[PDB]
């Protein structure tokens, strides 16, 4: 019964982690898809700027 | 301009719809957050 | 060793005991209450609901 | 309030749970069952009742019928609820109706009838003071700490999921279907009896269903799964019956839960689960779409296998939108979280509003209970 | 003789009938008995064998212990069984079974392992070419000339009702239920001690049988049958025992089949044949339950008692809605039936494309039969 009670508290506090780096990683593709596109748009506009 | 519409339409039909939107739909203003919630997803 | 507190205790099926013990462990219904604003929250949504019943 | 403590009863189809309100657990949870004795009883003087009801049916399975009042979650005996209430209320609890508030859940979408029966029984025989009726599925997401999402259900009597939007439940997008616990029970034994092994009477559904209960697990994907099964014997366990012989249950622990997913193993022409909430959400407007994507809640006694919450979030990812935001918030206490929601709305001190005095039943009969509680 | 011709075998537990493919009569029809010697053999020179089987069995009773190599439906005891098939293809039939396929007929619900023996003992033995296996029942509505509608078949060993539509059975709606003539048998012989009469060996079980075969009726009503046996003595009939007694059985003569409708006078849970096929009907879909009701097929040994239609049609009428109209068949050759419809399918011309190849066998072990046969 002691092991199990470790075990649970354990979960909690990592599955809380768990979510915080999977909400950085949201941010991290959002931040790809815009200055991908973007260099997309760059691209199709063919300025020489 | 138009195709993204079209697309975007069907996706709120329903049709999975694979065309990436380059920009944005709604701005999504922040909901009303407990602290009392479980922690979501199942990792 | 008569009392009915020790009666029902082995009259507990084993995983309901367990069940009872995590679920002691795990206090949500203190949490719900101790938390301020989604108490008055829920408080809010269930008064203005009964007020728009009549 | 302070003297008194509301008294929350949960009547799922399968168990009841009762205990008081503003307390964290249940004092007593208990199986839903009525047996009457099948055999002559010939001992003079050991003394034998006319029916036994609830753990005392159970211990003795050998010697009784046993029957469920509740039947797809449709009442189909009432004097049989009138024996489960009076054995929760005197027996159970010790504690006498007539001095404490009662609270009682019931699925979303009943008729009108038998919502008017519960209270005439509740109040003309066992003269409460206070009663309420709340949706089953609304007080999973209080106990959830959320006020929008999506509460997915499923009992022993039957499979619903309802949308929820701030504590509104959408009449038009519920939706029911008839995948329960006891189907599976049921279909338990229909792929049983392949290996050899027969059951028939109603005292062995108690041993399959506890088979099941402890032996089943969900597959990520059936197809490598059925490969992998006939390929070795390590998946292959044992379980030891009551009478002492041992059974091999093999291949079928991840054949029982899977006509959750494709109903056409039971011979029903209906859509799965995971279609079922994706119907549900299709059916509301735009505007919630995104926060029921974002916040589905499981609950009901059936959620927890093994390896369901992976298999639901895959399956809904295949019918989502792209680019989509899905997560499956299941809590471990999952099949006693509508005792606790229940607890926790009995708790608040504007709920004491919501109570119906015996003066207004009896001024305005048994179909005051619709006007007061919509 | 010209052309190699199928041989068609029928295998119930009571008894085992054979005959060629395409004939309209079964050439051996024999008991499923094999017997062994239990007394002192004092005679050298005269003739005494180790073991009796077949009709030879049945004829010296007095010196044997009768042993059913069948139980239920399902093979208990293997080398029996072999004894039972090489005296059916040597002694009766006189034909090598390595010249003709063969077709067996086998129980709707099963282990699955013994298909599994019936395929390696008849490969590996009789060096067949080719074998089949199908279920019962759909023989029997074959031969009625029926393609679609419910036929219950109760044998001496199990009873089972299955729905079949448009030639195309349905498995989720399968009911088998495990109570026969040998039941009836055992509980006619525990009723007649009751008067006196005492039957405790094997051949006072047959005796049992022959008694049972020859005087005994369903009644139409119950109650009212029983009060006429109360009121006079004109329901008394009087059977002479092989030693020469005479026994008057009296009003047993309709208790024992009454043990098929009310089967709570065994002890066992499950209902009468009655409701069973109405649970049978009401598990298909709606519309296809208005030919069920018309389409009604009784066959097998137990269903030849006199008066089993007109209380089973006002049995299943009183359950069925009054708008419906139900049409029981009772073919005067019920008896053999389902050997009639194998006689059907060892005929047709694209049966010849339903037959599991040697060459298949050998490549595909014995579990071919699964997949090659449905
Ligand atoms: N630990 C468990 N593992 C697997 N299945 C379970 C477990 N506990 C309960 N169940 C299933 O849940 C069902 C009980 O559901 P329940 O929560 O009583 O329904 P309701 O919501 O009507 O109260 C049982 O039939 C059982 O098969
Ligand atoms: N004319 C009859 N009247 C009453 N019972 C009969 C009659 N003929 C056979 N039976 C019962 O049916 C049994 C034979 O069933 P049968 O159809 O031969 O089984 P199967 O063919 O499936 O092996 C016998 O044991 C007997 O008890």
């Amino acid at each position: 019964e002691t092991r199990a009670e470790f075990a649970e508290r354990s979960v909690a506090k990592l599955e809380k982690t768990i979510d915080d780096l999977e909400d950085k990683l949201k941010c991290t593709k959002e931040e790809h898809l815009c200055t991908q596109r973007m260099l997309d748009q760059t691209l199709l506009d063919l300025n020489e700027m | 301009h138009e195709f993204e519409a079209l697309m975007r339409m069907l996706d709120n039909l329903g049709y999975r719809t694979g065309y990436p939107y380059r920009y944005p739909l709604v701005q999504e203003k922040t909901k009303h957050k407990s602290e009392v919630e479980i922690p979501a997803t199942v990792t | 060793e008569n009392n009915p507190e020790y009666l029902r205790e082995r009259n507990m099926a084993p995983d309901l005991r367990q069940d009872f013990n995590m679920m002691e462990q795990k206090k949500r219904v203190s949490m719900i209450l101790q938390s301020p604003a989604f108490c008055e929250e829920l408080e809010s949504m269930i008064q203005e609901q009964f007020k728009k019943g009549k | 309030d302070d003297d008194i403590a509301a008294l929350v009863v949960d009547n799922g189809s399968g168990m009841c749970k009762a205990g008081f309100a503003g307390d964290d657990a249940p004092r007593a949870v208990f199986p839903s069952i009525v047996g009457r004795p099948r055999h002559q009883g010939v001992m003079v003087g050991m003394g034998q009742k006319d029916s036994y009801v609830g753990d005392e049916a159970q211990s003795k399975r050998g010697i009784l019928t046993l029957k469920y009042p509740i039947e797809h979650g449709i009442v189909t005996n009432w004097d049989d609820m009138e024996k489960i209430w009076h054995h929760t209320f005197y027996n159970e609890l010790r504690v006498a109706p007539e001095e404490h508030p009662v609270l009682l859940t019931e699925a979303p979408l009943n008729p009108k009838a038998n919502r008017e029966k519960m209270t005439q029984i509740m109040f003309e025989t066992f003269n409460t003071p206070a009663m309420y009726v709340a949706i089953q599925a609304v007080l999973s997401l209080y106990a959830s700490g959320r006020t929008t999402g999506i509460v997915m259900d499923s009992g022993d009597g039957v499979t619903h999921t309802v949308p929820i939007y701030e504590g509104y439940a959408l009449p038009h997008a519920i939706l029911r279907l008839d995948l329960a616990g006891r189907d599976l029970t049921d279909y338990l034994m229909k792929i049983l009896t392949e290996r050899g092994y027969s059951f028939t009477t109603t005292a062995e559904r108690e041993i399959v269903r506890d088979i099941k209960e402890k032996l089943c697990y969900v597959a990520l994907d059936f197809e490598q799964e059925m490969a992998t099964a006939a390929s070795s014997s390590s998946l292959e366990k044992s379980y030891e019956l009551p009478d002492g012989q041992v059974i091999t249950i093999g291949n079928e622990r991840f054949r029982c839960p899977e006509a959750l997913f494709q109903p056409s193993f039971l011979g029903m022409e209906s859509c799965g689960i995971h279609e079922t909430t994706f119907n549900s959400i299709m059916k509301c407007d735009v505007d919630i779409r995104k926060d029921l994507y974002a916040n589905t809640v499981l609950s009901g006694g059936t959620t927890m296998y093994p390896g369901i919450a992976d298999r639901m979030q895959k399956e809904i990812t295949a019918l989502a939108p792209s680019t989509m935001k899905i997560k499956i918030i299941a809590p471990p206490e999952r099949k006693y979280s509508v005792w606790i929601g229940g607890s926790i709305l009995a708790s608040l001190s504007t709920f004491q509003q919501m109570w119906i005095s015996k003066q207004e039943y009896d001024e305005s009969g048994p179909s005051i209970v619709h006007r007061k509680c919509f």
